[PDB]
């Protein structure tokens, strides 16, 4: 249901 | 929820977790951490979308690349159109598709590094030859860009200038079969190599496997960079179950070319921002290296699709990288048969200018150091 996308700096940057 | 800028980039994430683990990030629970530098991303979107940075000769033309991390195959940027918008979240990114044809950019790794990597040639200095050929056991003549012949040329020179005669001849004498194999090594492959391959990658098949896209590009280019290692292109660092276990991705690069052969193509590649082709791109205190490449019209297309007398071509690349990152463009319309023009068909080295600029403007320029098998000679470097 739930999936979180993090960058490179680990903040995340979107939810899927 | 998920920033437009970052669309594209998101859709390689979700492919790539599927194809090592199996699970859909969108129909399973999971926290992924990707590569991608946020701000190197609204940059990239700023340079397309934006009037600040490049001057695109309208809103239609379109562009694409991948910017790789030479060190480690670590996408940190990609984007695959500008000024695209009807959200259909993770539609077709341009930046991973080969259906475009790379040109020019080809010449360095389908026919000169084999053939310094195998004997053909041992030095940049050696004598190509520019002068009336035709393809192998064919009689249609190989025509340079336009129309001319320059007779005897250093490698340097012929791949300084974007020569296409001595191009075809120096894949003839590496050979189709070891050609193909080298072109393996850095990630691109045809499901068959022909003569004409020697400057497109214009392929009979059309998989994602045969072919090139800014992404193989970048990557392949980057094995130069790194000094000969071929990284194969990552998106993802890990991935975190929900159920409390986590899968790590490491990526661990061939050898694909000798150093000699690396530093080789990198120093006759400086030449073609300096007085070469790509002196649109040309930066005085970034020690960078790269290649400018234009497809070209069937014929047909230039009897019954083509209206100017003017230069034409539907595709425009550079493929640039420095010490640190190695990155692809490409540029042209969505429909190759509306050609780039004038001030268009400049729009590729800008572009790579530009980011490559933003890229650098901190870090530490350095340059790159002549491997142990190597003499320099004047403008030219020689093999022990
Ligand atoms: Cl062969
Ligand atoms: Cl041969
Ligand atoms: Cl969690
Ligand atoms: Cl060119
Ligand atoms: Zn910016
Ligand atoms: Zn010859
Ligand atoms: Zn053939």
């Amino acid at each position: 249901t739930s999936s979180k996308i993090y960058d490179n700096k680990n903040q995340l940057i979107a939810d899927l | 929820n998920y920033p437009a800028y970052m669309d594209n980039y998101l859709k390689e994430v979700i492919n790539q977790v599927e194809e090592e683990t199996g699970y859909n990030l969108l129909t399973t629970g999971m926290d992924v951490y990707t590569n991608v530098d946020q701000e190197a991303q609204k940059h990239l979107w700023d340079i397309y979308n934006t009037d600040e940075y490049v001057a695109y000769p309208d809103d239609e033309l379109q562009v694409a690349s991948t910017i790789v991390d030479v060190s480690n195959g670590k996408v940190i940027a990609q984007l695959g159109a500008r000024h695209q918008s009807s959200n259909v979240s993770f539609g077709i990114n341009q930046a991973v598709e080969t259906n475009r044809d790379w040109g020019s950019t080809m010449k360095p790794i389908t026919d000169y590094a084999p053939a310094l990597e195998y004997g053909v040639y041992d030095s940049t200095a050696t004598i190509v030859h520019d002068e009336p050929y035709n393809y192998p056991g064919t009689n249609t003549p190989v025509y340079n860009w336009d129309r001319g012949y320059f007779g005897n040329i250093t490698l340097q020179y012929a791949l300084q200038q974007s020569r296409n005669v001595p191009a075809v001849e120096t894949l003839n004498k590496v050979g189709l079969n070891r050609a193909k194999t080298f072109l393996n090594g850095l990630g691109i492959d045809y499901p068959s190599i022909h003569y004409s391959n020697a400057i497109s990658s214009n392929t009979t098949e059309s998989d994602k496997k045969y072919g090139a896209s800014s992404e193989k590009m970048a990557a392949a280019y980057a094995a130069f960079a790194n000094g000969g290692t071929y990284y194969k292109p990552m998106y993802i660092h890990k991935v975190v179950f929900s159920d409390g276990s986590e899968k790590e991705f490491s990526n661990v690069g061939t050898r694909a070319m000798k150093e000699t052969t690396a530093y080789m193509m990198t120093d006759m590649m400086k030449t073609v921002l300096t007085y070469g082709t790509g002196r649109n791109a040309y930066l005085a205190w970034l020690p960078q290296a790269g290649k400018t490449g234009t497809s070209n019209y069937t014929d047909e297309e230039i009897e019954n699709h083509i209206k100017t007398s003017q230069f034409v071509a539907p595709d425009e690349l550079f493929a640039g990288y420095t010490r640190k990152y190695s990155m692809a463009v490409w540029t042209g319309y969505s429909n190759r048969l509306t050609p780039l023009v004038g001030n268009g068909l400049t729009v590729a080295a800008k572009v790579y200018r530009s980011m490559m600029t933003y890229l650098s403007e901190g870090s530490n320029p350095e340059d790159w150091n002549i491997p142990e098998g190597l003499y320099r000679n004047g403008e030219f470097v020689f093999k022990n």
